[PDB]
């Protein structure tokens, strides 16, 4: 089976700058008909993959001329000339010279931006939730950049590390910012047995953790 | 133009035999081209399963364990992916396609012996210049699910977070920022919909 390797995995680029994605094939993709059925897709977040370039260098309708593809035998490049925001997502190469048809592993295109620190918010368990014998504490870390971000959950000064659910959003193309949510979940008991609930965030934008808290 | 819409049963148990639908419009599946089924797994890896030619003849990925076929109905202008005994490892998002130039939104197949569960919708009200609230949809199964703010009217400064699975239960949270002068002088309600459990919940965010 034809294996396609994409380089790199991730790829930060500045607005207005030219980006290029590389795809490498474990086999020659030249058909008998003389054509190279190597194609390019972009998958925007929440969306389905979309054809950019087909047969190596042919550009699909409605696709900006900013987008171009070339390559040589077993090495292939996609060039994005003047990067805009809408352009963010996962980029895939595929081949259809050989059955079975195979896809590259994808290359995430991240937009370079002004480091930005998270806007932090801490949230106590609902009445409703409390009634059910549930206790969840929610912490949002919104509109930060870059993506790398660690959190700590402290109960009465010391650190919890059992019962933590984390979720990250894909890069917002509206402002090139990321967002995270963390939910610490305990038993209504284990909860009311402590006072202070702290949500600690680590990030490049600060040599020191960003702290948000509350007293039960 | 050519449009493709997937549909399917959503959740099913292992060993279940099953079929997915691709409904094509604006173009006949008899006319021309090859009509594909493609699969995306978590981790975002894409896998080509097969196609049905415009002649009604099929070509499959011989490198797969999954037992399947592809069929059509030229009259309703649909083609179908029939999966013969799904395993857990068949969980993923299935796309249908004309070649590679037209895709459907996609349809989620979850293969689990876990039972369907309606979620608990929880209001996160606060304890500066703007203000932040939250929705906690917990302990449902499967997905998808649906979250809006003020019936979808309010869409600015919202953050819906991908669901995360813990012990065969999903948990999903939502953020929304508004100006201090907005809340709670104006009511902000959270709008949850879980079609799978036929649940629809509306949770207004009250202070304290
Ligand atoms: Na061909």
């Amino acid at each position: 089976d034809v294996v396609l390797t994409q380089t790199p995995l991730s790829l930060p680029v500045s607005l207005g700058d030219q980006a290029s994605i590389s795809c490498r094939s474990s086999q020659r993709l030249v058909h008998s008909n003389g054509n190279i059925y190597l194609h390019w897709f972009l998958q925007k977040p929440g969306q389905s993959p979309k054809l950019l370039i087909y047969k190596l260098s042919s550009r699909f309708s409605g696709v900006p001329d900013r987008f171009s593809g070339s390559g040589s035998g077993t090495d292939f490049t996609l060039k994005i000339s003047r990067v805009e925001s809408e352009d963010l997502g996962i980029y895939y190469c595929s081949q259809t010279t050989h059955v079975p048809y195979t896809f590259g592993g994808g290359t995430k295109l991240e937009i370079k931006r002004a480091d930005a620190a998270p806007t932090v918010s801490i949230f106590p368990p609902s009445s409703e939730q409390l009634t059910s014998g549930g206790a969840s504490v929610v912490c949002f870390l919104n509109n930060f950049y870059p993506k790398d971000i660690n959190v700590k959950w402290k109960i009465d000064g010391s650190e919890r590390q059992n019962g933590v659910l984390n979720s990250w959003t894909d890069q917002d193309s509206k402002d090139s910012t990321y967002s995270m949510s963390s939910t610490l979940t305990l038993t209504k008991d284990e909860y009311e047995r402590h006072n202070s609930y702290t949500c600690e965030a680590t990030h490049k934008t600060s040599t020191s953790p960003i702290v948000k808290s509350f007293n039960r | 133009d050519v449009q493709l819409q997937e549909s399917g049963p959503g959740l099913v148990k292992p060993s279940q035999s099953l079929s997915l639908t691709c409904t094509v419009t604006g173009y006949s599946i008899t006319s021309n081209y090859a009509w594909n089924w493609i699969r995306q797994f978590p981790g975002n890896k894409l896998e080509w399963m097969g196609f049905i030619s415009s002649y009604g003849t099929t070509t499959y990925n011989p490198s797969l364990k999954s037992r399947f076929s592809i069929t059509r109905d030229t009259s309703k202008n649909q083609f179908f992916l029939q999966l013969h005994s799904v395993t857990i490892e068949d969980t993923g998002t299935y796309f249908c396609t004309r070649e590679g130039d037209y895709w459907g939104q996609g349809t989620t197949l979850t293969v689990s012996s876990a039972k369907t569960t309606a979620p608990s919708v929880y209001p996160l009200a606060p304890v500066g210049s703007s203000v932040t609230l939250g929705c906690l949809v917990k302990g449902y199964f499967p997905e998808p699910v649906t979250l809006t703010w003020n019936s979808g009217s309010l869409s600015s400064g919202v953050h819906t977070f991908p669901a995360v699975l813990q012990s065969d239960l999903y948990t999903l949270s939502s953020s929304v920022t508004v100006t201090s002068s907005t809340w709670p002088s104006q009511s902000i309600t959270c709008n949850v919909a879980h079609p799978a459990s036929s649940t629809k919940v509306d949770k207004k965010i009250e202070p304290s």
